[PDB]
């Protein structure tokens, strides 16, 4: 009837082998063309007639070492040509060869050799060291050059093909989550039959190159070097370096010109998203996953012949292909038949289970007959002792001689490279008290990303994801969750994706450390931002970008990370993590100042009240303003932050008043615009008296009945910069819900500011203690900054006077976006970050006017690791002095490894107040000053008002010479430039010095990038306006 | 269910011209150029009996 059809008619697939194995097809192409090329890696290249003779060399070696056929031979090579001649000289013995990655764990691989147990394993002197070998088997070194001579004394004829096929050719093992996994043994006439089957698919004109990016411990591998081999194409073959980061990948398709590539789809999206440019015309081969309909749509649009392939390990590589989720007919020789649960075929349109035979199948599992007999069962549609293989994924058969994909029968989901069992998380997803029912599936809100959506039925919403998280691995949990009233359905009866509602889609960095991991996460995720508390694999992140990561890692902090640390802490929070937490402090008799607040305090004690400190910040506000409104949250942000309301009186101590009892007052003064400035001028330089008051003061300018000018003036002693974000934020949270007439809401703090300081006091108690964390970073310090320099000898156009002025100007200059964007791109290229480049370049500036060959500067830390901290408004900045070593006249690049080195010193000893050392060593350690600043500036954000918040100088100098240096980014993320300002002492510079200074740093940091090997000694120095006039003179004098 | 999968079930092992075994649902009959090798029994015995007896996975005609 119709079962003739699906058995007979649609397997029509029967080709008697032209006496004519692939190998014999390569030495036939040898002959042809001798000096083409065969296999290109890296730099160096081989022909055809050089692959063909080596390979033939070392054939005849291992067959007098005596290899011969059931016998296997390890493969521990390096990704390149030595392991093309291995592989191809090993086929040509008639043995079969053992892939080795190295990659995997010893505790596979050894499992692996103990297990095949080989006759010897040959490998390279690179890898050589990584093998803790067993006494069963020798291993030979193709590096040694005794070996290599050895080689050299072996005929390069061709050899005998005396062998019979059903020998093995290779084998490839398989972890099939049983917990061991199985040794596949391929026969040889499988592998003929695939390859010649694949040859007679593709044309693969000579002019065809293929781009091999899969390991050799994978059977695709095959496909990927033997294929080009056997038709008269060439092979590039890359490193895993290259695979990795795919700015590289992108780079090498293009430069070596790729006619043809095979990949995973994942490696496909990975390409795709970013760098579409390289796939132009590039002929692709999709496997092994379903490929996404979003993704083909995108492929089928760029590329060009883009052919979906299908296939277990057990048949050997693939068993079906079709051009553009069909995975089409069956190859040569490979019968498919789609059976119920009695064996019996089902008519086209019907769900069944699919079983492969022919002659793709292997011999079954080394060593494993009960597994083999399982999968391996008896054939009643073929010849009498057929066998099939029962894949265990259900199939569909089409109108047209073609399979429809349906789904394995373990209902898993194989997505990124994982075997997701949808199963449990719904389970454990609906498990919770208030949740009932739910469904999870993968959807694609960006072409070629599928995320795994939630979609939740509540019982008769940020905490869910906890429960889910704290349960289940970070590569299961959804990456959106939304809550329904009903699953809808299809005409069909099945589930309508397209009626469920649309995904959505979707911290700060606490130091230095952290804010680089956070950069290492978005460049490898290849997204903008990221967060300390952002999950890796939710964020399409996979195995093979968490190896990347590990990397530059391992390269820009100096620590190499298991993958197995990565998965149990897929967050830089988890990932840096030492101090003792911050508990909450019972009511202390008195309240001791903190490390940050003491220096301060000491310079308010000898000098008296100054405006040296202030922190003054303006807000335009332009609109409707509500002023109870206003009135009531700065009240209700000082009865929340009780640094807010505190005074230092003599005895040194904290002295929190009551909300009632400090009362808040709100200065309100109508002007004029044209004096808006001046009135500002003498605002700002109000001098807090620290002993009697609290600092800060709330004045409002009325320039118009829309137009207002709010003014907080605060001190340095109760509020820092990052401060300045959960203050802004609760002045409009409190605002806003006086407007709306509703109750603030806030999140309460589990410590004060107070239990910081006796947190702090608490641990530097432990300085007596020589085994305590504190002595030992003390010691560091005791170390490091022993011996600094006095002062540092500046161009200054003043002698430093007797009193300081404070007196202090201000330089601003900008750095243009391409700069910016070198920069960068010089700091990744190089190991650093920015921060150190921008160090580098200052270091070189002030050596270069002559500040000497040993200058220490000082830079800022926001010294909130604990998390109890993130809200408090209050000081907690430290300093790190960065002791900078110029001498030997070094290369921008080498200064560059030296700063690196410094600052990553540093970090490892940072918890430690700067007060402290300068305390037990005798401004004190440091007279220059570099900030950074990479976050954005705050904004107040206030309901029907538009904002326009700015810091503004108070006219003081903090230091003798100050450089902050702010990084704006652009809409997309993409860097839009640099800020920059100098502060400087009024007394010891002109304006216009050091508005030269400015210059000739932007010109010193244009010309390192430019070239990074320069010597920092022959950096131009000189300006063109001073280049003009020095020119002139000579033009004078020899004319 | 499969028909392999199933534990709670009787089964059958076959043998091959090859000398390869084939575990087999002992409901479903039996493929041509297949001959019984351990009649009907518990799944475990009888993977048990392929394990005890398919020593050599090579085929036999390879064997001399
Ligand atoms: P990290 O934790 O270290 O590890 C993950 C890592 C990404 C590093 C690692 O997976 C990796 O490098 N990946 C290697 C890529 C790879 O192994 N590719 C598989 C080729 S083997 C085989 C073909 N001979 C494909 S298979 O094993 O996946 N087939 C088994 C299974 O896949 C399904 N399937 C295959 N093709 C399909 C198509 N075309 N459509 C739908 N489904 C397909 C199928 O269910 C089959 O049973």
């Amino acid at each position: 009837e119709e079962r003739h059809q699906v058995l007979k008619k649609w397997n029509e697939t029967a080709h008697p082998h032209p006496e004519e194995n692939f190998l014999q097809l390569f030495e036939k192409q040898a002959e042809r063309i001798p000096e083409a090329i065969a296999v290109i890696c890296e730099d160096q290249a081989l022909s055809y007639t050089e692959l063909n003779q080596q390979a033939n060399r070392l054939a005849h070696f291992l067959m007098e070492y005596g290899v011969g056929p059931e016998q296997y031979v390890a493969l521990a090579l390096p990704r390149s040509a030595e392991m093309v001649i291995a592989m191809l000289a090993v086929l040509k013995t008639g043995a079969a060869y053992l892939p080795l990655d190295l990659d995997y764990p010893d505790e596979r691989i050894a499992f692996m050799l103990e297990d095949t147990k080989p006759v010897c394993i040959v490998t390279s002197s690179s890898v050589q060291s990584k093998l803790s070998h067993f006494p069963s088997c020798s291993t030979i070194i193709l590096d040694h050059p005794e070996t290599e001579q050895a080689i050299k004394h072996y005929p390069d004829t061709n050899v005998p093909k005396t062998q019979s096929p059903l020998h093995p050719a290779y084998v490839i093992y398989t972890s099939g989550s049983t917990g061991k996994p199985k040794g596949v043994v391929v026969p040889f006439h499988s592998l003929n039959n695939f390859l010649l089957a694949m040859r007679e698919k593709f044309a693969l004109k000579e002019h065809d190159r293929l781009l091999a990016v899969t390991t050799i411990a994978f059977d695709i591998s095959a496909l990927e070097i033997f294929l080009p081999l056997i038709s008269g194409a060439s092979l590039v073959v890359a490193k895993k370096e290259t695979i990795q980061d795919p700015q590289a990948l992108a780079a090498v398709i293009s430069d070596k010109e790729i006619t043809i590539m095979q990949a995973t789809p994942t490696l496909w999206h990975m390409l795709v998203t970013h760098h579409p440019d390289c796939i132009a015309g590039l002929r692709v081969l999709v496997g092994g996953e379903a490929l996404s309909s979003g993704l083909a749509s995108a492929l089928h649009r760029l590329a060009c012949e883009v052919t979906n392939l299908y296939g277990p390990t057990e048949t050997t590589i693939w068993s079906t292909m079709s051009p553009l989720p069909s995975i089409g007919r069956p190859i040569w020789n490979t019968q498919v038949y789609v059976l119920d649960e009695q064996l019996q075929p089902v008519p086209p349109g019907v769900v069944g289970e699919l079983y492969i035979a022919g002659s793709g199948l292997a011999r079954g599992y080394l060593r494993r007959p009960d597994l083999t007999a399982e999968r391996f069962v008896a054939n009643p549609y073929g010849p009498p002792g057929s066998r099939m293989y029962r894949t265990g994924d259900l199939v569909r058969w089409r109108m047209d001689g073609s399979l429809d994909y349906i789904g394995r029968v373990d209902h898993q989901i194989k997505l990124r490279g994982f075997r997701i069992e949808i199963g449990e998380i719904e389970a454990v997803l609906s498990q919770c008290d208030l949740v009932e029912r739910a469904l999870v599936v993968a959807r694609e809100d960006q072409p070629g990303d599928q995320r795994l959506v939630a979609y939740v039925i509540p019982c008769e919403l940020a905490e869910l994801r906890r429960y889910v998280s704290e349960r289940l691995p970070d590569y299961m949990v959804p990456s959106a969750f939304m809550v329904l009233n009903e699953f809808p359905l299809t005409p069909n009866g099945k589930i309508d994706r397209k009626a469920l509602p649309a995904p959505d889609f979707t911290r700060k960095p606490r130091n230095p450390q952290e804010e680089i991991l956070c950069e290492l996460f978005a460049e490898v995720l290849e997204i903008p931002v990221v967060g300390i508390d952002d999950h890796f694999f939710e964020l399409g992140g996979h195995s093979l970008l968490a190896a990347r990561l590990i990397s530059r890692i391992r390269d820009v902090l100096g620590v190499e990370i298991t993958i197995g640390k990565l998965f149990a802490s897929p967050t830089v929070a988890s990932l840096v993590k030492r101090k003792p937490p911050v508990k909450a402090y019972a009511c202390k008799e008195d309240i001791p100042l903190s490390f940050a607040q003491r220096r301060l305090w000491f310079l308010y004690h000898l000098e008296g009240p100054s405006p040296t400190y202030n922190i003054p910040v303006v807000v335009h506000l332009t609109g409707e303003l509500h002023y109870q409104a206003l009135q009531q949250a700065l009240y209700d942000v000082i009865e929340r932050h009780e640094p807010l309301r505190t005074i230092f009186p003599e005895h040194s101590r904290q002295v929190i008043l009551e909300p009632h009892q400090a009362r808040p007052e709100l200065m309100i003064k109508e002007i004029s615009e044209s004096e808006l400035s001046d009135e500002l001028n003498a605002a700002v330089r109000y001098r807090f008296d620290l002993a009697a008051e609290p600092a800060i003061r709330a004045q409002l300018f009325v320039l118009g009945p829309n137009r207002h000018v709010l003014l907080l003036l605060m001190h340095h002693m109760i509020v820092d910069g990052w401060s300045l974000t959960p203050l802004t934020r609760d002045i409009a949270a409190a605002y806003n819900a006086h407007c709306r007439n509703q109750k603030v809401e806030w999140a309460p703090l589990p410590v004060k500011y107070a239990d910081y300081a006796l947190w702090q006091q608490e641990i530097l108690g432990d300085e007596t203690n020589p085994d305590s964390l504190i002595a030992k970073q003390l010691d560091y310090w005791k170390k490091t900054l022993a011996g600094l320099p006095e002062e540092l000898e500046l161009p200054t156009d003043y002698p430093r006077p007797a009193e300081s002025s404070y007196e202090g100007g201000i330089v601003d200059f900008c750095m243009d976006a391409e700069l910016h964007k070198r920069l960068l791109d010089l700091a990744r290229e190089n190991k650093a970050s920015l921060f150190m480049v921008l160090q580098a370049g200052f270091a070189a500036f002030l050596t270069r006017l002559g500040a000497g060959t040993d200058i220490p500067i000082g830079s800022p830390i926001a010294g909130r690791n604990d998390d109890s901290l993130e809200h408090l408004v209050g000081l907690f900045i430290n300093t790190l002095v960065l002791r900078m070593d110029t001498s030997g006249n070094p290369s921008f690049r080498e200064l560059l490894g030296r700063v690196r080195e410094v600052n990553l010193s540093a970090y490892e000893n940072q918890d430690i107040p700067f007060e402290r050392l300068v305390e037990i060593l005798n401004h004190p350690l440091f007279q220059v000053m570099f900030v950074f600043q990479n976050t954005p500036e705050p904004k107040l954000e206030l309901q029907g008002l538009e904002s326009r918040l700015e810091i503004r100088s108070v006219g003081t100098a903090k230091f003798d010479l100050t450089l902050e240096l702010r990084e704006r980014r652009g809409e997309d993320g993409s860097p839009d430039g640099l800020i920059g300002l100098f502060e400087y002492s009024r007394d010891l510079f002109d304006h216009t010095t050091v508005e030269a200074f400015a210059k000739r740093l932007c010109q010193l940091l244009r010309e390192v990038v430019m070239n990074p090997d320069l010597p920092i000694g022959q950096i131009d120095m000189l300006l063109p306006e001073e280049r003009k006039k020095l020119l002139a003179a000579a033009e004078n004098l020899y004319f | 269910t499969n028909p392999f999968e199933n534990k709670e079930g009787t089964y059958l092992v076959l043998i091959n011209d090859e000398g390869q075994y084939s575990l087999w649902p002992a409901s479903i009959a039996i493929p041509p150029g297949w001959n019984i090798a351990f009649a009907e029994n518990t799944r475990s015995a009888c993977l048990d009996y392929i394990n005890a007896h398919w020593i050599d996975m090579r085929p036999n005609s390879l064997k001399d």
